[PDB]
């Protein structure tokens, strides 16, 4: 009946029950002939209630018998199955061999590699699973032959499907890991993986990079330093993580990389901080290049509103304060809120930076017409910016310049007006104990 | 260092040792950037002007001197243009008149350099799209290549239209199937011309459904844009009633991304558009269609392989 009524679904409890009856039948002693037919309609058919039913049993199925598991389970000469039945078989076969030893497996691989036989029946992901199975049997446990049977998808004009095309490169990098020094395929896989990298290839290249990452830089004896052009192709004509995850684990291209990275960065906004990590690791591993790099990065973060991590890198590391921070000349309300939350950030982190004592005239010019009106309708920055002010100035015309700016602020008190005026005087008194007594009478009133 | 090594080879390169001498100017010119637009005003204009005079377009030969064609497009790319492009606009239009690759680079270069200046630019492509569209009967007479791919991105950049509306719904009623790359490119063409919805006769139903049912499942970068475009055309708030009243929703089978790749990444996209399509009208759905709709919706609530965001929706 299980073979016959398979077309009834595409009277409701039969798929739940008949599979459950065969569930107990194979649980008694073993599974020899009934194990390969109880999956005839289990994983296929798009049932409303046939998920997570048999799934747990396979992980419990593994707990001398699995050594010869391939011959009496896999092939069995079905003459009735198809691509879907083969896929279902390999879903349960992988966990059996993943958890796990005789020398008789050598004849198994010889029979296994004779699958296609001049006929390519596969038109689905069955090729990817076999290559994943091929990687499992090699990494966890004839070498020339398996190279020759994985040939047709290592091209540029055939193997149109990206899934099986990237898997051929995936197995090629997995095999050559220790000492397989060649002249063509050793670098062919390196400059072909990052070609037309789509959004679905990240899950494929993630394991296709770490196998040969600690090997290619150690085997550049016959190389010609032709990695700058390969990096340039993906950074100009085209992700960016493929160029930095190798650096994350661990001079002639820095000049081009800095120019390329500062041009590509201009909803892709979560990459500037990652590039800062790459730059800060270069400095740690090691400033004719970090000068303009940090200036541009502080412009980038100013264009964002990662705030905590970028501030951490700043504290653990001229033209910056002249052309960009002159926004309060015209400013509208939301920009002031962004400015207020931003001036609180970097001004607090420059208290231990030797830059105010070296150059402060440009800083005063940028904030010239910014401090006069930067005391009203702002609650975040104004309430706390005083603490940073007592540790800046402690020479004559400049001193009177902000003194004139200061006196025109708190001499019109006649309540944000009282809040700002009272806070400034506290800052003035905390600047120095000396204070004139020619204006106390106004304060008493 | 880069003044006497290039001027003494004007007539030698134009009228054919030369190839190796030309191939070294690939990444050695950007370093020598001492002249800032002061010396290269009229020095470079005759260079590529004579280069395009040579380099015939004989496609029947096995690339006799196409290496020079590759070299000239490699050196033309590294010139940013800001002023004096009127001769350029009178020079770049002579290459799409007749291995079709030289026009792709040129059309890309003018697409990027157009922003800083402003020109009306109405001289040739007023009926050129008509000739391209009427070459389709010649296409089915020959076969059953790289010339009808990018007439629209220029238009999209230009639109930052009555004669264009009529040309849009004409190819959507012909080119019926009675391959390797012809069918993939063929479907790719109607995807672009149906993507324009910035202009706003129920003559588009048959064309759009035929490609959906005959969509090649071997590709992975074709169904993503097709479904995204299908999502955009149902968000007009005015033309969401014309389409769900003629086909009677006979597309309730596995034809919206069947295969292996299309059911893993953009799997939620197909169901989200289908859910949006039902949510549009909610008025002209009979009992039979509602019974089928809930039957399909009762299977997505059990698929525990994808995050439960779709199940909440």
């Amino acid at each position: 009946v299980w073979v016959s009524e398979n077309f009834q679904e595409r009277n409701w409890k039969e798929p739940k029950l008949l599979a459950y009856c065969l569930l107990n039948y194979c649980k008694r002693n073993y599974g020899d002939i009934e194990l390969l037919f109880q999956l005839l309609r289990a994983f296929t058919g798009r049932f409303l209630c046939n998920m997570t039913f048999l799934k747990e049993y396979m992980e419990e199925e593994i707990p001398q018998k699995r050594a010869l598991f391939f011959r009496f389970v896999d092939f069995n000469d079905p003459n009735f199955g198809d691509e879907l039945k083969a896929k279902v078989l390999q879903h349960i076969l992988n966990p059996a061999f993943l958890y796990s030893n005789p020398e008789s497996i050598t004849s198994v691989f010889i029979t296994k590699v004779l699958d296609p036989e001049k006929q390519a029946d596969m038109l689905d992901s069955l090729r990817i699973y076999l290559l994943q199975y091929a990687t499992l049997l090699v990494e966890h446990a004839k070498l020339r032959r398996l190279m020759t049977f994985a040939w047709p998808c290592l091209l540029s004009k055939a193997c149109v499907d990206p899934a099986c095309k990237y898997s051929g490169h995936l197995l090629l990098a997995h095999i050559i890991a220790k000492f397989a020094i060649h002249k063509k395929i050793v670098l062919q896989v390196f400059h072909s993986l990052l070609k037309a990298h789509a959004m679905e290839a990240r899950a494929i290249v993630r394991q296709a990079m770490a196998i040969l990452t600690p090997a290619v830089p150690a085997r550049m004896e016959d190389g010609h330093q032709m990695l700058t052009h390969w990096t340039r192709k993906i950074i100009v004509e085209e992700l960016v993580h493929i160029l930095h995850l190798i650096v994350q684990h661990f001079h002639h291209l820095v000049q081009h990389m800095v120019s390329a990275m500062q041009r590509l960065g201009f909803e892709q906004r979560r990459l500037a901080v990652d590039l800062s990590e790459v730059v800060i690791k270069w400095e740690l591993q090691r400033d004719k290049q970090h000068t303009d790099t940090v200036v541009n990065f502080l412009i980038r973060v100013a264009c964002q509103v990662l705030s905590r991590r970028c501030v951490n890198l700043l504290k653990t590391a001229s033209e910056l304060k002249l052309q960009w921070f002159d926004k309060l000349l015209m400013t509208v309300n939301y920009g002031n809120i962004c400015t207020g939350l931003e001036v609180l950030s970097f001004l607090l982190t420059v208290l231990q930076s030797p830059a105010i004592l070296s150059s402060f005239k440009p800083l005063q010019r940028g904030i010239a017409a910014c401090m006069t009106c930067g005391n009203t309708k702002v609650l975040r920055a104004v309430h706390s910016l005083l603490s940073r002010l007592m540790s800046i100035f402690p020479y004559e015309e400049l001193e009177c310049l902000y003194a004139a700016v200061g006196k025109v602020i708190y001499e019109g008190l006649t309540p944000s007006q009282l809040f700002g005026t009272l806070m400034i005087l506290k800052s003035a008194c905390s600047n120095n104990p000396s204070y004139i007594d020619r204006l106390i009478s106004v304060f008493m009133r | 260092k880069k003044y006497l090594q290039f001027v003494a080879a004007l007539t030698d390169v134009n009228t054919p040792k030369l190839k190796m001498m030309q191939e070294v100017s690939e990444n050695f010119e950007n370093v020598t950037s001492s002249p800032q637009y002061s010396t290269f005003l009229e020095h470079i204009i005759p260079r590529f002007l004579t280069f395009l005079q040579d380099g015939e377009v004989q496609f029947l030969q096995e690339k006799p001197a196409q290496q020079l064609r590759k070299l000239v497009l490699e050196i033309i790319h590294r010139i940013p243009t800001n002023e004096h492009l009127r001769p350029h606009t009178k020079n770049v239009l002579s290459v799409m008149f007749r291995n079709v690759l030289i026009c792709l680079r040129i059309i890309i270069e003018l697409h990027k350099q157009f922003r800083p200046p402003i020109t009306q630019e109405i001289h040739h492509f007023l009926d050129f799209v008509k000739q391209i569209y009427k070459e389709l009967p010649k296409v089915v007479n020959r076969y059953f290549k790289v010339l009808a791919e990018l007439p629209i991105i220029v238009v999209l950049m230009y639109q930052l239209n009555i004669h264009n509306v009529v040309a849009e719904f004409v190819p959507l009623i012909m080119n019926t199937i009675a391959y390797a790359d012809f069918i993939a490119a063929q479907i790719k063409t109607l995807s672009f011309l149906a993507y324009i919805i910035r202009i706003y006769s129920q003559q588009m139903v048959k064309g759009m459904l035929q490609l959906l049912s005959n969509c090649p499942a071997e590709t992975a970068h074709l169904r993503k844009e097709l479904l995204i475009a299908a999502k955009h055309i149902l968000t007009t708030e005015l033309r969401n009633q014309f389409i769900p009243c003629m086909d009677k929703l006979f597309d309730e089978s596995i034809l919206i991304g069947s295969g292996y790749t299309a059911r893993e990444t953009l799997r939620p996209l197909a169901y989200s558009t289908l859910a949006d399509l039902v949510h549009h009208v909610r008025q002209h759905l009979p009992l039979s269609d509602l019974s089928l709709a809930v039957q399909l919706f009762a299977k997505n609530i059990d698929d525990e392989s994808l995050p439960s965001s779709i199940q909440t929706m």
